[PDB]
């Protein structure tokens, strides 16, 4: 999860 | 008297306590990742249109 809002914002 | 004052000092410390940050980092997650699925989907029909 920690990646994948990494990645969006 | 002691009861009110005691309640305001919780919320005090509550406000100046950073844990505030939950809601604020847990719906951008969300709102961005259904952005980038609408992006997706837009590369898709323009790619089903280049073609």
């Amino acid at each position: 999860d920690r990646g994948r809002q990494v990645i969006h914002e | 008297i002691l009861l009110g004052y005691a309640g305001l000092m919780l919320l005090t410390n509550v406000l100046k306590a950073i844990g505030i940050w939950g809601s604020w980092v847990i719906a951008p997650v969300k709102l961005i990742f259904a952005i980038i699925k609408k992006l997706m989907r837009t590369v898709s029909c323009l790619m089903g249109k280049l073609m």
